[PDB]
């Protein structure tokens, strides 16, 4: 902080230290995606 | 040493819950050709299934099949599907209960009528036996009846619904919402004057798992049957009838799904409700009153 | 007696925002892909933190 | 495969003993709990039927409790098992009294020796007394004959009530007939004092009437009133445990000459 | 879906993460059962902080919700697998009862022995967990809930309160817990009814066989049963059957108004008494 110290009288402030730690917030993204079974047979199959 | 390194090969099997169906298949698949019928979690059953009962089932693909505890020694346990107990129960419209009896009743089913309408409902002459999927119709038709899973075509190719008919769904459907749907079979008794009543039969969806609260929301709709159920107990000293109703699981599926429709039959048409991705699973008995 | 009525009203509107130059210090990952399987339909939930 | 029960016989099975558990391939295994190794002392029912004073519910008792396995090879020295996964099918074998059919609920019973005595591979008192491995509307069936026999057997001395039990064990079903005491005190306990303990709950309840049942309902020391309410609900939970027979089977198709049926396991 | 990844969504700390790591294999419920939750909603604890906050109301809400065994505690990522019905699980023991191999266990609301907090009380929100209780402790404390609501209809103003008291202290294996003081609610009054009923059918039936059974039994036997519920012909068997069956009817059903949900039933117990297979959801 800035510190200014002048006046008679008057009350001066002290040296402040000011500390301070913020913090994180969390938030998943999510899509579901589907595959049929007979989409992956035909990966499996493979007829003639 | 020897100890150890024999442990690391029973254990080093890993991103399997086993490695050991998914594996031991493909060395017969690559032994026999590409085999059907193994890439399969649902479960399934052939039956031997007669040319008078193959009707119905046999044409709309995807539909309840139940045992009978038939009171005649020889013929002990004929095959009855989900549309043919509509022939029994009271919810069911006259109208729709002789358009499916004139369907079956061809020459080879109407002793079924008999003994059934006659050799009542019991609640324990029906199983619910499963679902089906690829009939067989030649000499003999031959349902491959799945147990547990869904109804599908081979190859994966098309999920089979579960067919109820409307009037025995509209009268116990459940709420409206987009979740899970479990598909309960209630059979309730009216119990009025013929030992049994006209045992009426359902086919319940709700999103309730619990069993009390299931039957609470069936103490709702069932007190016409519940105050003629307290009446016999003093109509009668001596005899008594037995259950009100009989609740037990029959399948689920995805409720967004559920929807009508229609089964293109003999005899007329037959409107039904199609439930399309119908995991069938069958559950207990619960015996209520 | 008389009645105070309130009532509230739900006005549907466009609320732009402005951020300055790289305000939130996003940290992400890798989105690990989970697998379900079913009888007949294979879901994949794909997924980051 | 699947999980794996291996059982050490510590009684020597003969060759010809060993032929008879291959021909048992198929058959369930009581198994008193669920461990890698047990004895084959512990494989089996034989240490549940034994007792001067056992009665028939206490074996189903104990039964309820033994966890139900399937033999699946007989390898000389070990006999290996297989606890059932719930929902996949089963080759199980028929050896209870009754035929199956397809579709029908199986209920695993202690088997009754009226009538129908039987033992198994026996050596050392050890054999391998197997279960009726019954369908379910049959062990409600067996279970209402067992106390109905025993709530008429204080009263032996009418023969006409002899002659009501006379009737009473013959059980008879598919292709198959069969002859067949605290559970009985519990019946009674139930039907006494639910007839007295009702009438002051019946006319202060019968007033408001949502369902609508409470009217025929009526057709039909506070520290005292409750230990008669304790006691009825106890005792009511004392036969509901005896009463709910957990099925444990749903045979899908039968083998031909009715020696096993294929049975999604269910329960 | 199975598996559900959680949002965590509040600010947690790393002796939260530490309790949890060790409590792997517990058993959380779930309302909505997506792949990707928050903890808003994962947990139980978000019900049992109603203002009402009664047992007739939290334990027939809770039957609408989904269990979910937890996994993979690393971090912020809980996974919560859906078990499926019959394959075995081991559950780490949430509340203090050793569960005693061999049983079916259940789902019971809140310890309500006042407000436990489940994991931390993190930005005021704790996670709360159910307990797990081995069904007989489930349907005493469902019975006794119903045995003093019927005491509460014929008694004035404080013989109810002299005969709970008698009645709340539940001395079970290892747990010694308290009926909630008990609430006259009217789901239990529903179902009060139909236990009335269902006392009242059971007098109907009773075909003085089943009625005298006890009253003849103490003129030839010296039993302990048979003493202290002292104090506590026809040719028609055919008839008895159908008379007996219908009993069955209605005990099979008041049992089950008192009687929960059947859940895990025990596989194995470790020697710890902490870790417990179980099978049958």
């Amino acid at each position: 902080v800035p510190r200014v110290a002048t006046g008679a009288g008057i009350p001066t402030s002290r040296q402040t230290t000011v500390m301070v730690s913020k913090y994180s917030e969390k938030s998943p993204i999510t899509i579901p995606f589907e595959i049929s079974a007979a989409c992956l047979t035909h990966l499996k199959e493979t007829f003639e | 040493s020897f100890g150890p390194m024999k442990r690391e090969v029973m254990e080093f099997d890993p991103e399997d819950p086993y490695k050991v169906s998914k594996m031991r298949k493909l060395e017969r698949s690559i032994a026999k050709g590409y085999v059907y019928g193994a890439d399969h979690q649902a479960i399934t059953a052939r039956f031997f299934v007669r040319e008078s009962l193959g009707e119905v089932e046999q044409k709309n693909l995807g539909v309840l099949m139940f045992r009978l505890d038939t009171g005649i020694e020889m013929p002990s346990t004929v095959l009855v599907s989900l549309f043919f107990l509509s022939m029994v129960a009271e919810n069911v419209s006259a109208a729709t209960k002789n358009t499916l009896a004139a369907i079956y009743g061809r020459e080879g089913e109407a002793i079924r009528t008999w003994l059934r309408d006659g050799a009542w409902r019991l609640h324990r002459v029906v199983h619910p036996l499963g679902c089906t999927n690829s009939i067989t119709p030649g000499a003999t038709c031959l349902i491959t009846c799945s147990m547990r899973g869904h109804s599908y075509n081979m190859l994966k190719t098309e999920i089979y619904p579960l067919l109820v008919p409307k009037e025995i769904y509209l009268d116990l459907d459940g709420e409206s919402t987009d979740e899970i749907r479990f598909v309960y079979f209630v059979i309730t008794y009216d119990y009025n004057s013929d030992r049994q009543g006209r045992p009426s039969a359902f086919v319940v969806v709700s999103r309730i798992t619990h069993r009390h609260t299931l039957i609470n929301v069936l103490r709702y709709r069932f007190r016409v049957s519940r105050f003629h159920f307290l009446n016999n107990s003093i109509s009668g000293y001596g005899p008594s009838t037995g259950c009100l109703g009989t609740l037990q699981r029959l399948g689920w599926f995805c409720s967004r799904d559920s929807r009508s429709g229609i089964v293109a039959s003999r005899a007329g048409q037959l409107s039904v409700v199609k439930l399309e991705k119908f995991y069938v699973d069958v559950g207990p008995l619960v015996e209520f009153a | 007696f008389a009645l105070t009525v309130v009532r509230t009203d739900t006005f549907e509107t466009d609320t732009l925002l402005y951020s300055t130059k790289a305000s939130t210090a996003v940290i992400i990952n890798t989105p690990i892909v989970t697998k379900e399987d079913r009888d007949i339909n294979t879901v994949f939930h794909v997924s980051q933190n | 495969m699947e999980t794996t029960v291996l059982v050490t016989f510590e009684q020597r099975l003969t060759t010809g003993d060993v032929g008879k558990l291959s021909r048992l391939i198929g058959a369930v295994i009581p198994i008193p709990y669920r461990h890698h190794l047990l004895g084959s002392s512990q494989v089996g029912l034989d240490a549940v039927v034994k007792d001067k004073t056992r009665d028939y519910s206490r074996m189903r008792a104990r039964m309820r409790e033994m966890t139900l396995t399937i033999m699946r090879r007989v390898e000389g020295n070990q006999m290996i098992l297989g606890v059932p996964t719930h929902g996949q099918c089963y080759t199980i074998r028929n050896t209870g009294p009754v035929s199956w059919e397809k579709g029908d609920v199986l209920t695993t019973l202690p088997p009754v020796f009226s009538g129908e005595v039987t033992g198994l591979v026996s050596v050392s008192d050890w054999d391998l007394v197997l279960p009726w491995i019954v369908p379910m509307a049959l062990a409600t069936e067996i279970n209402q004959r067992m106390m109905m026999l025993a709530l008429l057997s204080l009263d032996r001395s009418h023969e006409e009530v002899r002659a009501a039990t006379a009737q009473l064990r013959v059980v008879r079903y598919r292709d198959a007939t069969l002859t067949l005491r605290n559970v009985c005190i519990s019946l009674s306990m139930i039907a006494n004092l639910s007839s007295e303990v009702t009438l002051a709950y019946v006319r202060k309840l019968a007033l408001e009437d949502s369902n609508m049942l409470l009217m025929k309902c009526q057709e039909i020391t506070p520290t005292e009133e409750l230990n008669k309410l304790t006691a009825l609900f106890v005792m009511i939970r004392q036969i509901t445990d005896v009463i709910s027979e957990q099925p444990a089977f749903l045979v899908c198709d039968v083998s031909p000459d009715d020696k096993s049926a294929l049975c999604i396991y269910k329960g």
